[PDB]
């Protein structure tokens, strides 16, 4: 065989940056590099070096010397060009009652870029203004011109074809075995780690594929958990009602492990923070010392409750216990590196920004090591071990004060930036256990065990079934 | 001026992309490190790219009509979306923000995007068994290369023409007649003027409702996932754009696994011991169908492995 | 265009003076591609874009690409040092300042055919001079 034809079904709307073209679909420049790594990993039985030797042996490599690339041609095309366009934001807003029939929204999602697309400025796709008659309960207006000039859109297409061409028959047959598993194990598009680009294979060369999703995830990932979504009735609005629950739940569940939930009278402690208090080093997250340092200056922060120390129900304290200061570290780095910390001083129209830099330009980014997968409306949280390079690395923090001044009668704008004179902890303080340094020891499998076995009052906070630990 | 390229109101696209791209303007700096990362340089390059990507092509274009008159009836195929790239290796890069980092293949005179006939000829030959040169470095992969390509050529020939059976020597002779215009060896066949296979330049024919050039990104992530990515912006031919392939093809006469001239085959037919089983004929139309099938199979241009340059029937 | 032996001599001393050629008559193997790519960029994109690209010091390149622009400047200075009095009336015989940016020098002096011709001849001379030594 020389050609491989596969039909792909979409489970979540991909965030595509080239949505302008009507033929915009999954990009093969993304699929092929990941598929090459997946096949080489599978050929070597979990090791990419043995798999490359296997591909080198049977002349499957484009270059035998320096790249993982395999000698095949990949093409992804749309059969029917009718698509659904989604507005994916992290902020809830009222639905505008004038929209194209293919326009849909995911109000609460992990995708937090493009937050300006809903707001006040004329560049926003959806503009909110105070409704007449009753105050509050604003209504939204849809601007199609801003919809056109959006960088990324959530696109969902009907079944579309993947064409793989190779003059090597044995390469094609090995691709056929691994192709259904590759798409189950990977997501594509922007913010793919939160389950925005899930695809599955239906027909391989006009043959119905029977690949159990549970065991496929079991062999490829170290830990797998399953979440039972509420099987609500009225399953005719399949798109919006189901998608909104799933992505709101993912944002809920993810903002439990990383940081906590703080809305109404409902507080769940950061499971990552709880994890490090339990262990021997008794690390306290950098957020604690950030707040303490800012209070050490003449800056007062908004909050009815003092910063949380430890795990116990009420330890909202501002000062370290007594014998010496707590052990501090950059706990939140291991689950995703950020650039700024916003603290939102109580004094209105001004806030404090803490900038994170690698304290030597080595770590510029870090993808979150947790992968959320959505297949057939079932939420699977899979993952592997973290990159050990992030462990025990320094980080400089720049403390700057930003004041969003009350306009100037013309432009409604601010430029104010002031450097807060925070007494900075020395880099070599406490033998390089200060709050500048990432934790020395951390295992994701151990963390996911502790996080999803955690309990207060009753039941599990993260209602997951542990398929694989 | 802004759209509908034509010949009276247009700016040469190759000129804009190569010579006028980096024109020195007041207040625009990209010599210094600060200038190359500045927003003013990004705005300058954004305006230049917007000027580049604003031109459409009408079906009744006098340029395309002249091409049709000069080079005959075209083979119209339509671009699908990864895009289409030609001349990616042409140096076009300074290190600034918002500029096109890869090269593009523009015709010097007309300025239209095009694929040189050498590119088409090489792409079509690469799917034939004897494209690879027998060399010391290539001798390891040489047997598998020909073995794999010969089967493909055999099925494609059986599909496009009425020939039930074709031999390896016949395929070799046909390939060397089409591309080398000789025998497999170094011998020359006495061919007439019309008995030559010519691969003209493929030109962009018609962008129905929209521009023919768009911008695309390739963003390599290095061997260290902890380091920042590298956005590379390049220029591509937009999907749903008609590409006109022009060929000058003849009829190939094979008798006893050897390529014969038209008058040679007439003389052979006139002889008494003429075995019709040993006579094979592939016409220009069947050659065009063969080339069309090859193009629909592999495509043309750069980054064809990752999808770019795939074609559909108009 | 015929490359003189004096131009190749200038190229040799310029490649030694910057530090392309080590004391054992060897050079890093990537400068060959650097000079070939500079010639291609000059012929395709133009003098100014190629000079700006290869003059950049904040590169991700394996080696120091800007040293080829330094060699260019040294070769052009050596070429201009031997300009005849009647040549100086038609051609600019002034020496390029050592610390001056080559791209801004070209821009301030325009885009005259003299500078482009000198750059092309010096690039060919650099290629020929590298061809005389061993690629590490």
């Amino acid at each position: 065989m020389n050609q491989l034809t596969a039909i792909l079904k979409q489970h979540t709307p991909m965030i595509h940056f080239q949505h302008n073209e009507s033929g915009a679909t999954l990009r093969a420049s993304e699929v092929k590099p990941l598929l090459d790594k997946f096949i080489l990993t599978k050929l070597g039985n979990g090791d990419i070096r043995e798999g490359r030797l296997y591909a080198k042996k049977n002349n499957w490599l484009i270059d035998n010397e320096k790249n993982y690339a395999l000698n095949y041609k990949l093409s992804i095309s749309l059969q029917k060009k009718s698509r659904l366009e989604y507005l994916i934001t992290s902020s809830t807003f009222p639905l505008p009652t004038e929209r194209p029939s293919n326009f849909f929204t995911i109000q609460n999602s992990p995708y937090f870029a493009q937050e300006k697309c809903v707001g006040i400025n004329t560049n926003s796709t959806i503009i909110l203004k105070k409704s007449n008659s009753d105050p509050r309960k604003k209504e939204a207006e849809f601007k199609e011109k801003n919809w056109s000039q959006i960088d990324k859109k959530g696109l969902e297409w009907q079944d579309f074809t993947i064409k793989i061409f190779s003059l090597k028959g044995d390469l094609i047959n090995k691709i056929q075995t691994y192709l259904p598993a590759f798409f189950i194990c990977h997501n594509f598009g922007t913010r793919n780690n939160k389950g925005f680009g899930s695809f599955t294979v239906e027909y391989i060369n006009n043959q119905k594929n029977i690949c159990n999703v549970e065991d496929t995830l079991k062999e490829n990932f170290a830990f797998v958990y399953k979440k039972k979504i509420a099987l609500s009735r009225q399953s005719t609005l399949d798109f919006i009602y189901i998608y909104n629950q799933i992505f709101s739940t993912i944002k809920k569940d993810y903002q439990i492990l990383k940081s906590g939930y703080n809305f109404r009278n409902e507080y769940i402690k950061s499971l990552l923070f709880c994890y490090f208090v339990s262990k021997y080093p008794n690390y306290r997250w950098e957020k604690r010392k950030m707040k303490q340092l800012i209070k050490a200056r003449g800056y007062e922060l908004k909050g009815d409750h003092s910063p949380i120390s430890g795990i116990r129900e009420n330890d909202n304290s501002w000062n370290d216990p007594n014998p010496n200061g707590y052990n501090y570290a950059y706990i939140r780095a291991i689950l995703g590196l950020a650039e700024q910390y916003e603290f939102q001083l109580e004094t209105p129209y001004q806030k404090a920004i803490v900038k994170i830099k690698s304290a030597n330009n080595c770590i510029s980014r870090y993808k979150s090591p947790l992968l959320f997968k959505i297949i057939n409306n079932s939420i699977y949280l899979v993952g592997n071990e973290i990159n050990t390079e992030i462990l025990n690395k320094p980080f400089q923090y720049s403390y700057i004060e930003q004041t969003k001044n009350k306009n100037m009668r013309t432009g409604k704008s601010e430029i104010t930036e002031r450097t807060m004179h925070i007494n900075e902890i020395e880099m070599n303080y406490k033998n390089r256990i200060n709050y500048h340094y990432t934790p020395t020891s951390f295992s994701l499998i151990d963390f996911m065990q502790y996080a999803m076995s955690y309990k207060k009052n009753g039941k599990n906070i993260l209602n997951y079934i542990p398929l694989k630990q | 001026m802004p759209k509908n390229y034509t010949l009276q109101n247009a700016s040469n696209l190759g000129w804009l992309f190569y010579k006028d791209y980096y024109r020195q303007e007041p207040n625009v700096d990209f010599i210094s490190t600060q200038g190359k990362e500045s927003d003013t340089t990004a705005d300058f390059f954004r305006k230049t790219n917007q000027r580049i990507t604003a031109y459409q092509l009408n079906s009744e274009s006098p340029l395309v009509a002249a091409f049709n008159n000069h080079f005959g009836t075209p083979l119209q195929l339509k671009t699908i979306y990864p895009g289409l790239i030609t001349g990616s290796g042409l140096p076009h890069q300074t290190g600034s923000k918002g500029e096109f980092k890869l090269g593009f293949q523009f015709d010097y005179t007309t300025g239209l995007p095009y694929i040189p006939g050498s590119s088409i000829k090489g792409t079509l030959r690469s799917m034939f068994p004897f494209s690879l040169k027998d060399k010391g470095s290539t001798k390891r992969i040489l047997p598998e290369y020909r073995k794999e390509r010969m089967e493909y050529i055999r099925d494609l020939i059986i599909e496009v023409t009425n020939i039930n059976e074709i031999s390896d020597t016949e395929i070799q002779a046909l390939e060397y007649a089409i591309f080398t215009n000789s025998t497999p060896s170094g011998k020359t066949i006495e061919f007439s003027l019309e008995e030559k296979d010519v691969f003209y330049d493929a030109f962009v024919a018609d962008s129905k409702d929209g521009v023919m050039l768009s911008d695309d990104y390739i963003t390599p992530h290095g061997e260290n996932p902890l380091k920042d990515p590298k956005p590379i912006l390049f220029l591509k031919i937009r999907p749903d754009v008609t590409i006109n392939f022009y060929f000058k093809l003849c009829t190939t006469h094979l008798y006893k696994e050897k390529v014969c001239s038209s008058k040679q085959i007439e003389e052979i037919k006139k002889q008494n011991d003429f075995s019709s089983s040993d006579y094979k004929m592939i016409t220009a139309h069947q050659k065009r169908n063969l080339f069309e099938k090859i193009l629909l199979c592999i495509g043309i241009g750069a980054k064809t492995n990752i999808g770019y340059g795939q074609l559909k029937k108009l | 265009m015929k490359i003189s032996k004096k131009q190749i001599e200038y190229a040799i001393e310029a490649l030694r003076a910057n530090n392309i050629i080590t004391n054992d008559n060897q050079y890093p193997k990537v400068f060959k591609g650097y000079i070939s790519s500079f010639g291609a960029a000059v012929i395709q994109s133009g003098l100014i874009p190629a000079i700006i690209f290869f003059e950049n010091e904040d590169n991700d390149a394996n080696a120091d690409r800007h040293k080829i622009i330094g060699v260019l400047k040294d070769i052009i200075n050596a070429m201009r040092q031997q300009y005849t009095v009647t040549d100086a009336t038609i051609l600019v015989s002034s020496q390029i300042p050592a610390n001056y940016s080559m791209a801004q020098y070209i821009i301030e002096h325009g885009n005259t055919d003299q500078l482009l011709k000198e750059i092309t001849e010096a690039a060919v001379a650099m290629k020929l001079a590298l061809r005389m030594y061993k690629s590490e």
